[PDB]
């Protein structure tokens, strides 16, 4: 309950490094930021 | 203000009706004001 | 006023849906009991019959029993009233628009 | 007549602002609850020193959003460490809403005027503040009897009257028929702004410390290039740029987004970096050896 | 201070709400016209102080 | 201080037309269609198509 | 003081009766009420329309309107504003009714006689409701015997340790703000310190409207003393004291003390403004402003012009610029070049004490240059900005005709205009209310004299009348102090045989009606 | 049981309630303020999250006499797991500035809430220290060199202030300063590189002092720092070598790129000052014109 949810999309296309057009399953694309917990090594366009 | 377009599907007799509005959900309210069901009649587009 | 109309497109009764699953198995419970035989952490849970409604814009919840009407009277496939946010079953409304459209 | 019925000045503390956001923000997407914690002097003057959150609850903020084996437990513990202060309100969030008292809320608030009746109701959005003066207002009733008679205004004398607001909308709605809105005033003193400009004390070894020169070069060679590259954008502009009116040249020779400006900023930001890496460059070899 | 200011100023824009757009279908008895609004449903809205 | 509202995280839209050079037309991702004020110092010299 | 001494010193040489009593100032206070009672020009369709657009249903409303008549029917006891605004009056709630009675000390300010009886009923002791009334009459009689009555400083003297042994109860504390008030304008300049013992009680009770109050009451008593007992205890008290609105109080009230003590006043001001309250360098901007007044110091100009710019908040700001004009309060042609960069300003703060400067600095006779300058801040859409504006203009152009000078009859117009419509905001409402009321104030006779000018020298209570003026956003009624700014202008020939006023006629080399009354604001029986 | 504490970042929620703590129990005088620290632990980062007070005393007579309540530890565990259960017992704050032997029994306490080692969170509340806020040491226990015991003793473990994006808003909603220290402009950082200055230079003042009073007024050799010195002397730059020449042409590379740079902005400015004498020059004819359009007003009236 303190852990909490979190949404699903697909890489669309790589904007930048630290910047991803993904597409959100509830609906409207987004430009998120990277984590420094997710590798941009890991990051690429097409993966879930 | 604003006052959004309705439409009044029905009337039920207890001074309350059933209603469709253009969004997607559909209501049940209440008839009020000078505008009463006798004055109304089913499919005439009402003021919510 | 505003109940969002939604309508029963399940009854899911309450002692078969398996709400509690600690010690319940999704089957059934008891088919009269959830957590009746579970008075050793004090929870509670029974209710019977407590639907399965589909919004129109098409989104399902289980929702309450009649708060201000019996679970009788409450059937499958008769259109209901619900909270704006809080949906749970305050006023039933008739099953659909056919009285009088048969009649004729 | 009766109570004053003017609006408190709130002053939350830094230590309670930063409490709040670091509940709302992990909670998100939900509602939070939570008691505000404080001293009520003057007529007009609440300061909220501290607050403490209320457990996450399952059907949300409400009117049993408050269990009383956490409340009496929580302030217990407050008491046994000197901490203790008495509740003057209640937070609650909306976690993708503006501020803004819904039904529910207000009817909250009901029962919190009852304990103390200048209490506060705060609205805290915990994603939707950057700033972080943005989207927290304090809302306070203002009498029943005072709306019906239309005796309802009277928390413009004994303020400012520099008044902050924005949206029709539900605020709107639920200022005329019940409460009143002020800004938030923020108190602090030097000690907690002291704390906060320290980052340790590598913020000022860093200055001294000195990156690779594999990237200064880099930036340098880069720098370069983008003025003559800037320097022939600039050449277009003064192609000829002598005819009529000063607006239609800046849209056909490109003033607008102008090339002069470019490259003021391109070299200085290079200059002045150069002048920094020289200056420790030469700070280290004295000092050192 | 021209420059601090215009860059503060727009930013007050953003922080205030959006805006939407609509086409007047006709003029209603009130002083409100029926809009309706593009990607939307139709709201009747009372008239601005320059219109 | 316009940096950080420059920077992530953003919503995708889409430039219709002008109305104005510091108010536009534009159509989001969400599904609303929302008239938009312009940040100044943008690139309109792309931005009108 | 002067004066004080001066009497003593004659009936104890032996003198005259009458040389003794004009010192007194018993004479002087009775020439210019008969000028106020011979030539006054009421405006009742001022008041109806006032009343009308600017409701007493609304408490903001309730006090602009208030504040205006007071000033318009100023210096002689009148029923204009009672009669006209009796529903009106009857209207108001909370501290909009506060204002009100204090309101008539404005109307009946002077005629001694008449004094006492005239707040009489509205008293302690005559009044059983409404704690307001009962507050608002001792404010309201302390302003009519303002720097005159030792005798009416003694019955509030009597109510103060009456009501300072109480606190816990709200209607004693709105009762001993009006009284603590009252006496300070009563004892102004007197320097007695019983009168400060009695009012420290006042302050020590930590109550959140009379110890403002009492700051306030205690500086205009020892204004201008230096003494170091007073000092300590004010800038002690506001570390101490963590209510806001008695913290700021002090500071002004300490700015008050530390009038006319120059450099010797330098030390103090340090200290106030590397405070790090808000409250308390607000009240260091007038600090610098009252020590250096009128006088050239490099000091003084450099350090506020330093505190209006670099401070990291915006009160601080705005009441730097104010100060700066009473530096430059001789020098009063001077200020609209400096303070151009503070109205081109991109804080609306800034901006707000810009127009106020001006609004003082070039009070005391016309300036058209700083018109120019206020031209811009007039139609500024920061409704602070608006409110200022239209205030300052009056202050400036004051009781000059629509003829004499054409920017007297737009800056007329707009303050109506803006009166008649009602998409216009709260403050920007206030502020064109109020300044109507001080062009049209005393009967249209009165102007704002800076200094008197068979000498050339300062008037000692002007000054102090407009910083409490200038102070009105976070304590509504402190605009009735405008009071001692106002001097009514008039030649009155005098016999120095019978001490009687003689009608005759003079030669006037002039224009035949350049300098007669202004015109009427009336007309809505046209339709 | 793990040793890993190697770095440790702060809250700044941490510091601003160790500030409101001790003033809430008005401890002083070389008394303290005892709390809790919570936030995540057994890891390579610690993450200090949240702290609060407990019922503590502190004697100034015997420094092994103080008082700590133990049931109030076990409850407020209970509470804190329900707001968040990321949140966990970590360690202990002190209030210092001064770390005493008697502050390891207290250690051995909080050693039977938590698995790994205690942090003891040194937050300096007198702000004596223009640096360091904020002090971290972990008890460890080991074998110390030549011919000493085993010691039980508080080791340093690297610590910086980061702060949670959560707590971010706040912290720049609050910093509403010019910021002397920032890393801005040209102005700043010159500002800075004096200050950086006396700074290393000061810190450098400490190890000189040290050093005597360990063969003067007989210090314990901690070997340990001496080690670290060793390093110091062998990590000087040594004049005449291919590698300071070197970088003395590389000050020239460096100037030569700006020394470009400096006459492009020399053209710009003049750009800038052409630009006005054209506008001045339309000025003059301007001018000139109302002078003759006045008669041309003037004989209007007449006529008509």
């Amino acid at each position: 309950l303190q852990s909490i949810g979190q949404l699903i999309g697909e890489v669309m296309k790589e904007l930048s490094e630290e910047k991803y057009i993904v597409k959100a399953s509830s609906g409207p694309r987004y430009i998120v930021g990277v984590r420094n917990s997710v590798d941009r090594s890991k990051l690429k366009k097409g993966v879930r | 203000n604003p006052l959004s377009i309705g439409t009044l599907e029905e009337i039920i007799d207890d001074d309350h009706a059933i209603v469709t509005s253009p969004t997607m959900p559909d209501y049940y309210v209440s008839i009020l004001s000078f505008v009463d069901k006798e004055l109304l009649e089913p499919g005439c587009s009402v003021l919510l | 006023h505003p109940l969002q109309v939604a309508r029963c497109t399940k009854i899911i009764k309450g002692n078969g849906e398996s709400d509690e699953t600690t010690t319940d198995n999704n089957n059934s419970g008891n088919s009269n009991s959830n957590s009746n035989q579970q008075s050793t952490d004090a929870d509670e849970d029974d209710e019977d019959a407590k639907y399965v409604i589909n919004l129109k814009q098409i989104a399902k919840f289980v929702v309450g029993l009649g708060e201000r009407v019996s679970p009788t009277d409450i059937e499958e496939g008769m259109r209901v009233g619900v909270d704006r946010s809080k949906y749970n079953i305050e006023l039933p409304l008739p099953p659909r628009i056919d009285p009088s459209v048969t009649m004729m | 007549t009766g109570r004053d019925d003017t609006k408190e000045t709130v002053y939350i503390s830094s230590i309670a602002l930063l409490k709040m956001l670091k509940h709302g923000r992990a909670g998100v997407p939900m509602e939070v609850m939570g008691l505000m914690l404080g001293e009520f002097v003057d007529d007009y003057t609440v300061n909220v020193v501290d607050v403490f959150a209320m457990p996450q609850s399952g059907t949300g903020v409400s009117v049993e959003a408050v269990d009383d084996v956490f409340q009496a437990k929580m302030m217990d513990m407050l008491k046994q460490t000197g901490r203790d202060q008495m509740v003057v309100g209640w937070y609650h969030s909306h976690p993708g809403f503006g501020c803004w008292l819904s039904s529910v809320d207000v009817n909250t608030q009901k029962s919190f005027e009852q304990l103390n009746s200048r209490a506060v109701a705060v609205v805290v959005d915990p994603i939707q503040s950057v700033k972080g003066k943005v989207v927290i207002d304090a809302f306070r009733l203002i009498d029943t009897g005072a709306l019906i008679n239309n005796l309802e205004p009277r928390q413009t004398t004994s303020n400012t009257g520099l008044l902050n607001k924005a949206n029709i909308q539900a605020l709107i709605h639920g200022l005329n028929r019940h409460y009143y809105s002020l800004n938030i005033d923020y108190h602090k003193t030097a000690k907690e702004t002291k704390m906060l400009m320290n980052l340790h004390k590598e913020q000022w070894q860093s200055g001294l410390k000195m990156y690779d020169y594999e990237e200064k070069e880099e930036s340098n060679l880069a720098a370069t290039k983008s003025m003559v590259k800037i320097a022939e954008q600039y050449s277009k502009r003064i192609e000829e740029e002598k005819e009529l009116t000063e607006e239609e040249l800046k849209t056909r020779y490109v003033g607008r987004q102008d090339p002069k400006k470019h490259l003021s900023e391109t070299a200085d930001e290079t200059l002045e970096n150069n002048i920094v890496s020289v200056l420790t460059a030469g700070v280290n070899s004295v000092a050192i050896k | 201070n021209d420059k601090v200011r215009f860059i503060k100023d727009e930013l007050r824009l953003l922080q205030e709400p959006g805006s939407y757009v609509g086409e007047v279908i006709k003029i209603v008895s009130d002083k409100k016209v029926l809009v309706k609004v593009q990607p939307e449903g139709k709201y009747i809205v009372d008239v601005a102080k320059d219109i | 201080e316009v940096k950080r509202i420059q920077s992530v995280p953003l919503v995708i839209g889409q430039f219709l037309e002008p109305i104005d050079q510091n108010t536009g037309i534009v159509s989001s991702t969400t599904g609303m269609s929302y008239v938009v004020r312009i940040l100044s110092t943008l690139d309109r010299e792309l931005l009108k198509p | 003081q002067l004066l004080e001494i001066l009497v003593t010193e004659l009936t104890a040489q032996g003198y005259d009766p009458a040389l003794l009593n004009i010192l007194s100032g018993l004479p002087t206070c009775d020439y210019y009420n008969t000028f106020l009672l011979n030539n006054k020009n009421i405006d009742i369709g001022l008041l109806n329309k006032s009343k009308s657009s600017l409701d007493g249903k609304f408490s903001l409303f309730h006090t602009a309107v208030s504040v205006a008549n007071g000033f318009m029917h100023a210096g002689t006891t009148d029923n204009s504003f009672i009669k006209a605004n009796l529903p009106w009056l009857g209207k108001a709630q909370n501290w909009a009714k506060f204002t009100a009675t204090a309101s008539l000390g404005v109307i009946h300010k002077g005629n001694l006689l008449e004094g006492k009886k005239v707040m009489a009923p509205y008293l302690p002791g005559s009044r059983a409701s409404s704690r307001f009334i009962k507050g608002g009459s001792l404010y309201g009689l302390g302003l009519i015997y303002a720097g005159f009555g030792r005798d009416t400083t003694d019955y509030l003297k009597n109510i103060i340790v009456e009501n300072s042994g109480t606190s816990g109860d709200e209607d004693v504390d709105v009762l001993l703000h009006g009284a603590s008030l009252g006496i300070g304008l009563a004892a102004m300049g007197s320097a007695n310190i019983e009168v400060y013992e009695a009012l420290k009680e006042v302050l020590y009770n930590d109550s959140a409207t009379s110890g403002e109050a009492a700051a306030l009451g205690m500086g205009l008593c020892m204004l201008g003393t230096g003494k170091p007992e007073a000092i300590h205890d004010m800038f002690t008290y506001s570390q101490e004291t963590q209510h806001g609105n008695i913290t700021r109080g002090l500071a002004v009230g300490l700015a008050l003390i530390n009038y006319g003590r120059q450099e010797l006043a330098d030390d103090l001001i340090t200290k106030m403004l590397a405070s790090d309250e808000s409250l308390l360098r607000y009240g260091g901007a007038f600090t610098i402003a009252l020590a250096y007044a009128g006088t050239g110091n490099n000091s003084a100009v450099k350090r506020l012009l330093h505190v209006a710019v670099s401070d990291s908040n915006d009160d601080v700001r705005r009441a730097a610029v104010i100060a700066l004009g009473f530096v430059l309060l001789r020098d009063y042609t001077t200020v609209p070049r400096i303070v151009q960069l503070l109205s081109k300003s991109h804080n609306a703060h800034v901006r707000c004490g810009t127009a106020f400067a001006l609004g003082i600095a070039c009070a005391g006779k016309g300036l058209q240059s700083a018109i120019d300058v206020l031209d811009p801040l007039t139609k500024d859409p920061v409704d602070f900005v608006r409110q200022a504006a239209m205030i300052a203009l009056s202050m400036i152009l004051i009781q000059q005709t629509e003829k004499l000078n054409p920017q007297v009859a737009d800056i007329n117009k707009n303050f109506l205009s803006v009166i008649t419509n009602k998409h216009q905001e709260g403050l920007a409402k206030f502020g064109a209310c109020v300044a109507q009321g001080i062009m049209n104030a005393g009967g249209r006779n009165v102007t704002i004299q800076l200094e008197n000018a068979d000498t050339g020298t300062l008037d000692t209570k002007s000054v102090v009348g407009l910083v409490m003026f200038s102070q009105f956003w976070y304590w509504f009624p402190l605009a009735h102090f405008l009071s001692l700014s106002f001097t009514p202008t008039t030649v009155i020939g005098i016999r120095g045989s019978d001490q009687a006023i003689p009608k005759f006629q003079m030669n006037c080399y002039a224009k035949e009606d350049a300098f007669s009354y202004p015109r009427m604001y009336e007309e809505a029986s046209g339709k | 049981m793990s040793l890993q504490h190697e770095k440790v970042t702060i809250a700044p929620l941490v510091l601003l309630s160790a500030l409101d703590h001790y003033e809430r129990t008005q401890t002083k005088e070389n008394k303290r303020c005892v709390g809790v620290i919570l936030g995540d632990a057994n890891s390579s980062t610690i993450r200090v999250t949240n702290s609060f007070a407990l019922p503590f005393e502190e004697d100034e007579k015997n420094s092994d006499v103080w008082f700590l309540d133990h049931n109030y530890i076990e409850n407020m565990n209970e509470m804190c797991k329900k707001i968040n259960a990321k949140e966990k017992l970590i360690g202990w704050y002190h209030s210092g500035p001064k770390l005493r032997a008697s502050d390891l029994k207290i250690n051995e306490l909080f050693k039977k809430y938590t698995q790994n080692n205690p942090l003891l969170l040194i937050v300096d509340v007198k702000q004596q220290g223009v640096g360091l806020p904020t002090d971290a040491y972990v008890a460890i226990e080991q074998v110390k060199d030549d011919g000493t015991s085993t010691e039980k003793t508080f080791l340093h473990l690297p610590c910086t202030i980061e702060a949670e994006e959560a707590e971010e808003i706040g912290v720049e909603h609050l910093l509403r300063d010019v910021r002397d220290q920032a890393a801005g402009g040209l102005s700043i950082r010159l500002t800075n590189q004096l200050k950086s200055l006396k700074g290393l230079q000061s810190k450098l003042k400490d190890v000189v002092e040290y050093l005597d009073k360990v063969i003067n007024k007989e210090l314990p050799i901690n070997h340990t720092i001496l080690g670290k010195l060793q390093d110091v002397f062998n990590l000087l730059p040594n004049l005449g070598t291919p590698d300071d020449d070197e970088i003395d042409v590389e000050n020239h590379d460096r100037i030569n790129i700006s020394n470009n740079l400096q006459k492009a902005l020399t053209v710009k400015t003049n750009d800038e000052l052409m630009v006005i004498y054209i506008s001045n020059l339309v000025r003059s004819i301007i001018a000139f014109d109302d002078l003759i359009e006045n008669k041309i007003q003037n004989k209007k009236i007449q006529e008509q």
